[PDB]
């Protein structure tokens, strides 16, 4: 759409911090996205630039923007293992049940690479555990299926 | 050697025909082009995956080629990418000296044992393994004016009437099609396939059935019964010829009794095989033949006659049909070899005044006048004996050896001219005598100057390879010189000049003759004078010598160096590079509108554009673009303002106000073969299977630290794509057994649909062509489209891609390079101002040693290439010396002379310095080719300067001043006649503004400046130099 | 004799020979070499650290070292003592015929759940008018 | 296998053929595409050609148009070596 | 085991296999470490 | 000299109608009338 | 054979010439060299 | 080039007799090569 929006959103994906702190300062647009609908929350989450997240965030980014598909930032972090991203989402008020357009939460994600402490981190912001996906599967099926035995518990 | 032929001119007569018509013969059948084989052999494996992603190729088709590029010959490294269009390209670039065709058939062979481990598909499409030496004679664009032809109309009709005929003219060797002849396109429809419960398995099937080459036998065939009359063969089911024919293949009867046949669920139609590309030529669809001459062919002949092919295909165009040449390099390599013949014709001309001015008898002005000829005819011999070809390295080889040529004639008869006029001796005993006292040194002459170009033909690769062709044209035609300075010029001196009397300089003649005479006369002995107040104070000249040393030491460092100078080539290109995602429509718009611009803005310089979208260098894709500019005749473009330099820089600052699109305009290299060569190519390298993202982020960690040093590295920058958003489908594995639909049908419906499919050929009016199924458009554009395909389950029912299937956004890279095996990604780059490249390289080299571990490093091309010539040069360079040094040595039969000579190199060289930085130009190769030849001049001066002062010391017992001064006065009238013919002769070169001036400028003006300086500097710094060695030794 | 020229001539007769072989020889990849009988040299390597297995080692020396040395110019042959790593389905039959499944089941399994995909693009060429959406389309993968 | 001479020609001979130029010291080409299936495409070369280098740029270029063949073409595969028109002898062989 | 190709310079090709194994002993896991247990080329460098 | 061809043209849509496949058809007209080779067997040590 | 018969008249041509040179060169003469060639025809007619 | 005063002997199946024949031909021929040391030594199968 506008032109800072365009270099946020390429500034958001690299970590230039730097870049985005002036961006920021000369009001950037936070709610820029792709044809694909990532906001510069999702391109930092995916990509796990730390800083940029916190930043975007003080800046009234929309903790629960969903692409052309349903996907929030929080299912990017909890997907590519991103703890300390995932536990700043989840404080800014990212919804831990968050459905995309196939009923995949962050936790199905999460349990399906195995990434042990964000599953606990999730749980603990009250994540679903009986949740299902479009083909009836929960975080607990992934993981059985999987054969992750260390995850298998922390789920029943 | 002389005194043989002195006495046998008729004899000289006969060697002198025998070399004119071996030179004769030579210029008929020598091949003619733009320039020759530089590069170092390459072969390249191409394949297509269609409709497969970057990752896809590289790990089904890129991986298992590499894996077995074994036991092949003479292999320095192997390279390749792997893109998002189905594409992969190996490079194997060999050893220069490799057999091309060797190399290319061990590489083929190996291919074709690993084609068995590739995919179906791929097999299907074949790989292609081909000799990468692009090089184009010339581009035929054929275009629709009538608006009745789409560009895949226009491409199957060049496949079908011209690209054959073409392929068989005479000195064609390569044909390349801009485009696809027809295909059979069958555009399915998922609404209509639903209906009838079919899917693109069920099409693929019956196409597959019903369009094939059924083998029956014969009637009465062997072994028969006996008294069989008949024998005849069996013709069953023969491919399937028409659209209508394709229409009509019967998928299913329904149980009602009707029929369904492909054009109820299909729109069925000849297409290209492919719609990556779409080429316009000034906004009308277009496309082409890129021809390539045959090894050892005539450009000039070659052009002509496929002019004469097309011209005879004319009368069967349709309406509308129309060719153009929108790239001919044939003008260019017409007008490169006239204007250095003229300047060879021009040479002969300005000695033939200069000769008559000073000697003033038209019996010696035609001495040189058949001589010069004589050696320039010669040369072509010995070219065509070394198997080289006339081209504009070449051709501007003979054009620096013209002061050489024309050298070796003025001195012999000049010093026969003198010996005549002081002793009064008659032409056949003075020519005797006067051949006598240079004999000895003309010999030595040719063996310093074989010293200083011959260890030249010994630098290794690609710049070798263009320093070997200077090399031996100078070599040759001096070579010769030498051989006709003692076997013809003496003969004719001994006959064709009149005897002079005792005494007789031209001082009681009269009128403009006369009063020259009586000027040169005073004038030598002003000279002479000026000399000998200058060997009173050498201390002097040896500080102001030592200065022109450091001063030429300073603009030798300060002046920018180059390979070849850009040519306004009548021709150049502007890149249009969208961001990525971008689709083919949104890049359209911006061709549209540099194609608008250039026929707007310049258009009384551009006569087309050939706006292409989708094909960049960087990488294939929908979001890139090149349009390829071609200019009226150079004739119509008069002034600075009108030429490639200007319109480029107007085009790049016009073009920088687009927005969404980084599009500008650029010069072609001089040398399109050889590529851009300047700064360094370096290649980031996964050793530990890190994988992409990991090699990214290295990647990204040196970028970083190679732009907090602007001072030494500049514009330090991937040559690879970046990774892009990518709509990642899983397949449900159980949901899809529990509806009893097969993985099979699913990846075939999906993969036939939105990837495209290859089934089979069909036959097109008595000509093979491929049959695609592929979705209409209409439903393969957008993520819902997914849901809208259906699959037959094992119990007949219609299962949605919905109910087995879930997506989402991810980022993967649409180009995967790899070099040597491993995981790669290319980084361009070159040296700041005043650093050199060396310096760049050692500093990325220390930067890379700190990257994460597993992360290596290589140089590839033209640093690959710098970094092994950089080692030879010191020691060419040496030997160089050593060997000029020797010579000089057993010449004087003194080990300290020499020195007297060699100390001239720097006179010449200062003023080359001079002109090129006064006139701003580079060190480039016909410079640095251009201050050998002016060296040698000035050396050549030198050695008959000091080889007439030595023989004076020694045979009439003289004194070191007496003789130096002697020596100087009877070589004073010579070397003024050679340097004012000379500088006459390159004089056109330097102000030259025309086409190929850019190379005429680089020869001329480091000539004329370098000239000026060793004749001025040279008459009186050489008596100095050889009284202050004859007085430090001995 | 030219040994370039001989690999050509006897491989020009081989590739006749090629498709009448077994689909199983020919997935094994044929060879046409032109080197010495007699070994010039043998590269062993060893782990000094012990941290690594014989298996281990001839799958690092398969993957890492050995291409580089066979592209090498002059070397006509290399024998890796040991093999490369690949994905080992060990069957047992006991549990094979609990599931009434075999063999065939297995392979089947593998190649259709162990597969590479070309699966075309959104917004692919040639596209409807108005396109703003060009993304490859990733299905199955090969297994890690 | 099985096709006649027409279908051989427009489907082998021709794609080989059109792939045979630019090839180094080439004075011409005959070819004939017969009922059997059978396609013989001799390229003769000017006196003093490397026959074994002629035979090599003759492979490169036709391996350029081995995919554009049939695949039962490919499958039956294509020879490309030196050849000679003439019999040297009949060595014939009877039972007595 | 490597075994020279028909006709190949044995000391030259020994000479580029120690270069190309050189390039990647920088980038072996820890302990790999290559030995030399057989090689025909010291002999005709020390004999020569 | 041209010669006479014997053409046979295959009804698809009867073949179907009749539940013949057309693969069965025209492997029995090209094996029948102009031989099929199917595989290799050994007659006295060598492959035939 | 077509190109047997093309070629003959330029092997005849510069086979006179070389035989010309060769002989003025030797005897350092014009006249020689022509009083020798024009015996050809006497020779050739023989031949013919 | 050999082992100076070693032989390379090839036996051939020349009419299809088969392994097992020429497997009793090769061992009636070194039977008999053993009833010569005084000529012939270590004359053994380089086969399994
Ligand atoms: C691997 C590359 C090899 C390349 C080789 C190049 C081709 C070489 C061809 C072979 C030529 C060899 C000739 C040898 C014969 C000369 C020695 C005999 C001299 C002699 O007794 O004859 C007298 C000439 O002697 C004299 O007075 C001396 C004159 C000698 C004449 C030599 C003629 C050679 C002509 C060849 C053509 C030119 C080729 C280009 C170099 C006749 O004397 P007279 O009293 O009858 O006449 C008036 C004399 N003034
Ligand atoms: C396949 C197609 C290819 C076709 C190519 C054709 C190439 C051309 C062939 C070669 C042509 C030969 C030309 C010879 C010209 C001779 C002129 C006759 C002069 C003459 O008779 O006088 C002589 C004296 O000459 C003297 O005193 C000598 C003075 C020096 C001679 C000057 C003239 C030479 C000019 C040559 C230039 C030719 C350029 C052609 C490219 C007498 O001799 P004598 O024996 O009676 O005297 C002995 C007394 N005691
Ligand atoms: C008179 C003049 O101007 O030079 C003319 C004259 C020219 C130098 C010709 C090129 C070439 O045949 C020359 C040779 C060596 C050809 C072979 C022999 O038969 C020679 C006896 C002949 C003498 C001169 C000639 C006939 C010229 C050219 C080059 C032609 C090519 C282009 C692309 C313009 C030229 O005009 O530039
Ligand atoms: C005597 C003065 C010194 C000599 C200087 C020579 C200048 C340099 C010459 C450059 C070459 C000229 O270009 C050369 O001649 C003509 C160009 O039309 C062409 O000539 C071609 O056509 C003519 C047509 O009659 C044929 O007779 C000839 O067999 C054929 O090769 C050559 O293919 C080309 O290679
Ligand atoms: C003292 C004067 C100098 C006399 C030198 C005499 C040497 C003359 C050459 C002798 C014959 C051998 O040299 C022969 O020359 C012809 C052209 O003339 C070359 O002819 C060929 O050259 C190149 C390279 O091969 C080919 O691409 C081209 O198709 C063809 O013209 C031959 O490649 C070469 O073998
Ligand atoms: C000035 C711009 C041009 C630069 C390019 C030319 C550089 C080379 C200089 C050549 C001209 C030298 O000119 C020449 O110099 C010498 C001394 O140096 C003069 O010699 C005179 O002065 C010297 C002083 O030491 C006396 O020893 C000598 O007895 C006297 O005659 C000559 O009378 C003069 O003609
Ligand atoms: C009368 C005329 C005589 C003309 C003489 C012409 C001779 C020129 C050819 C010989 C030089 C070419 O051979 C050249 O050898 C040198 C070493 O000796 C090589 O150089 C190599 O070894 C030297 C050792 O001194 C290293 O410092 C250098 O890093 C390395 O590149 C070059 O790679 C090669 O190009
Ligand atoms: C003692 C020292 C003297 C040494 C002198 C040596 C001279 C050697 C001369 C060699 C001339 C080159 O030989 C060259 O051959 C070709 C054949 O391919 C001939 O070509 C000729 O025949 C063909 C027939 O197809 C014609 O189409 C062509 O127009 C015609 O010119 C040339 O006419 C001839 O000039
Ligand atoms: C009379 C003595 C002359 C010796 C100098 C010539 C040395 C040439 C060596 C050589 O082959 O180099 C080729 C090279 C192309 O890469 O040509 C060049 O680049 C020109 C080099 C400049 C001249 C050298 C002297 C500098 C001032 C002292
Ligand atoms: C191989 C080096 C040759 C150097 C040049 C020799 C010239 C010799 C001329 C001098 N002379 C013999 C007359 O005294
Ligand atoms: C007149 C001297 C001729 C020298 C020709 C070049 C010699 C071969 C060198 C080739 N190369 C540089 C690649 O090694
Ligand atoms: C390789 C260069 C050789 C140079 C030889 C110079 C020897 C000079 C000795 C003279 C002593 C008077
Ligand atoms: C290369 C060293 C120069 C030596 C000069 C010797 C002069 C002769 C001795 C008096
Ligand atoms: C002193 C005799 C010289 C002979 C030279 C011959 C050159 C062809
Ligand atoms: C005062 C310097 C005079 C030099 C004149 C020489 C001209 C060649
Ligand atoms: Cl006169």
């Amino acid at each position: 759409g506008s032109d800072l929006g365009k270099k946020l959103l390429e500034a958001a994906r690299a970590g230039r911090d730097d870049e985005v702190r002036i961006l920021m300062a000369n009001g950037a647009d936070v709610n820029a996205a792709d044809v694909v609908g990532w906001t510069p929350l999702h391109l930092a989450a995916y990509w796990g630039h730390l800083e940029i997240v916190e930043v975007l965030l003080k800046n009234g980014a929309d903790v629960n923007a969903y692409d052309t598909l349903g996907s929030t930032p929080l299912h990017l972090a909890a997907h590519f293992g991103h703890l300390e991203i995932v536990e700043v989402l989840l404080k800014n008020g990212a919804d831990v049940n968050a459905k995309d357009d196939n009923g995949i939460t962050p936790l199905h994600l999460a349990a399906n690479r195995g990434h042990l402490e964000i599953v606990e981190v999730l749980l603990k912001y009250g994540a679903d555990v009986n949740a299902q996906d479009k083909f009836g599967k929960t975080a607990f099926d992934i993981s059985i299926n999987n054969g992750n035995e260390d995850l298998a518990e922390i789920l029943q | 050697m002389p005194n043989f032929f002195i006495d046998r001119p008729i004899f000289a007569w006969v060697i002198a025909i025998i070399i004119m018509l071996a030179g004769g013969l030579a210029i008929l059948k020598l091949p003619v082009a733009q320039y020759p084989t530089i590069a170092p052999p390459a072969v390249t494996i191409s394949a297509s995956y269609p409709g497969a992603d970057a990752k896809t190729v590289q790990d089904t088709v890129t991986q298992v080629i590499e894996q077995n590029m074994n036991g092949i010959d003479n292999l320095m490294y192997m390279s390749s990418n792997s893109d998002s269009t189905g594409t992969v390209q190996i490079t194997l670039t060999f050893e220069s000296g490799t057999d091309a065709d060797i190399a290319q058939v061990q590489v083929q062979n190996k291919l074709q044992l690993a084609m068995p481990l590739l995919p179906q598909e791929v097999q299907q499409q074949g790989v292609s393994v081909e000799k990468s030496s692009s090089s184009f004679l010339m581009v035929v664009g054929v275009i629709n004016t009538d608006g009745t032809m789409t560009q895949e109309d226009i491409s199957d009709y060049v496949a079908a009437n011209m690209k054959d005929a073409i392929s068989r003219t005479s000195g064609v060797g390569d044909v390349q099609l801009f485009g696809s002849q027809y295909a059979m396109r069958i555009w399915m429809n998922p609404n209509e396939l639903n209906k009838f419960q079919l899917t693109p398995v069920d099409v693929i099937t019956a196409i597959k059935a019903q369009n094939a080459q059924v083998a029956a036998g014969q009637l009465g065939g062997t072994p028969p019964v006996k008294g069989q009359q008949l024998n005849a063969s069996i013709i069953a089911q023969t491919r399937l010829t028409s659209t209508e024919e394709f229409g009509k293949i019967l998928l299913k009867v329904n149980q009602d009794g009707s029929r369904v046949l492909l054009r109820d669920v299909a729109k069925i139609e000849l297409g290209g095989e492919n719609y990556d590309i779409i080429a316009e030529f000034n906004g009308q669809p277009a496309s082409g033949l890129g021809i390539k001459l045959a090894t050892g062919a005539a450009a000039l002949d070659t052009a002509a006659a496929i002019r004469a092919e097309l011209a005879k295909m004319e009368p069967f165009f349709p309406s509308g049909l129309k060719i153009v040449y929108p790239y001919d390099t044939t003008p260019f390599v017409k007008i490169s070899i006239h204007e250095v013949v003229k300047t060879l014709v021009e040479a002969i001309i300005l000695v033939f005044l200069v000769m008559y001015l000073f000697l003033q008898n038209f019996r010696a002005t035609l001495i040189p006048t058949i001589a010069v000829p004589v050696v320039l005819l010669g040369t072509f011999a010995v070219l065509a004996a070394f198997g080289f070809s006339i081209n504009t390295l070449t051709m501007f080889g003979m054009v620096l050896a013209i002061g050489l040529l024309v050298d070796d004639a003025i001195v012999v008869v000049e010093n026969v001219e003198r010996v005549m006029a002081e002793e009064g001796l008659p032409p056949k005993e003075a020519t005797r005598k006067s051949m006598g006292q240079i004999q000895g040194a003309l010999v030595g002459i040719a063996m310093v100057l074989s010293a200083v170009f011959v260890p030249m033909a010994f630098f290794g690769g690609s710049t070798g390879a263009i320093y070997r062709q200077f090399s031996i044209t100078i070599v040759s035609a001096m070579a010769l010189s030498v051989l006709v300075a003692l076997i013809l010029t003496p003969a004719l001196c001994a006959t064709m000049l009149k005897p002079i009397a005792k005494g007789d300089h031209g001082e009681g003649k009269k009128g403009f003759f006369g009063w020259f005479n009586r000027m040169f006369e005073k004038s030598t002995h002003h000279y002479t004078d000026s000399v000998g107040g200058i060997l009173r104070s050498t201390g002097r000249y040896l500080v102001l010598y030592l200065i022109i040393v450091v001063g030429m030491a300073y603009l030798f460092v300060r002046l920018p160096s180059s390979f070849l100078p850009d040519e306004d080539q009548g021709v150049f290109m502007t890149m249009v590079q969208l961001p990525a995602g971008a689709t083919q429509e949104r890049t359209q718009k911006v061709l549209n509108e540099v194609t608008h611009y250039y026929l707007t803005k310049e258009k009384n310089n551009v006569e087309s554009v050939f706006a292409v979208n989708g094909f960049g260098f960087a990488g294939r894709g929908q979001n890139t673009g090149i349009a390829f500019v071609s200019l009226k005749d150079w004739a119509d473009r008069p002034g600075e303002e009108n030429k490639v330099e200007a319109i480029t820089m107007r085009a790049t600052r016009a073009f920088s106000q687009i927005k969404d699109a980084m599009v500008f305009a650029f010069n072609l290299p001089a040398i399109v073969e050889l590529g851009t060569a300047t700064g360094f190519d370096f290649e980031l390298i996964d050793q530990a299977g890190l994988g992409h993202e990991k090699l990214t982020q290295a990647r990204n960690q040196l970028l970083a630290e190679a732009a907090k040093h602007p001072d030494m590295l500049t514009s330090v920058r991937p040559n690879g794509l970046e990774d892009t958003p990518q709509f990642k489908i899983d397949i449900d594995q159980e949901k899809a057994q529990a509806l009893g639909v097969s993985i099979n049908d699913i990846n075939t419906t999906l993969g036939a649909a939105w990837g495209g499919s290859y089934v089979n050929d069909f036959i097109d009016r008595g000509r093979v062509k491929k049959v695609y199924v592929m979705s209409e458009a209409k439903y393969r554009m957008l993520p819902d489209d997914i849901g809208d395909w259906y699959v037959r389950a094992a119990d007949g029912q219609m299962v949605p891609f919905s109910a087995f299937s879930s997506s989402r956004w991810e980022y993967g890279s649409p180009r995967l390079e790899r070099y040597n095996g491993l995981p790669s990604m290319e980084i361009l780059g070159q040296a700041a101002p005043g650093k050199s490249t060396g310096e760049a390289m050692e500093l990325m080299e220390q930067l890379a040693s700190k990257l994460p571990t597993g992360v290596g490093y290589d140089w590839t091309g033209m640093s690959y290439q710098e970094r092994l010539s950089g080692n030879q040069a010191p020691s060419l360079y040496a030997i160089s010396l050593i060997v000029v040094f020797l010579c000089l040595a057993a010449l004087y039969e003194s080990w300290s002379i020499p020195f007297s000579v060699m100390l001239v190199v720097p006179l010449g060289v200062i003023g080359a310095l001079l002109a090129a930085t006064f006139r701003g130009l580079t060190n480039d190769v016909y410079f640095q080719v251009g201050l050998l030849t002016t060296i040698g001049l000035s050396a050549k001066n030198a050695i008959l300067i000091v080889e007439f002062a030595k023989d004076l010391m020694d045979k009439e017992g003289k004194g070191l001043i007496e003789a130096t001064l002697d020596a100087v006065r009877m070589r004073l009238r010579p070397i003024l006649m050679t340097s004012l013919a000379f500088i006459l002769g390159v004089m056109p070169l330097v102000i030259s503004t025309g086409a190929g001036s850019g190379a005429q400028n680089a020869v001329g003006t480091g000539v004329m400046g370098g000239m000026v300086t060793a004749t001025v500097l040279a008459i009186f710094f050489v008596p100095v130099f050889f009284v202050v060695v004859r007085r430090r030794f001995s």
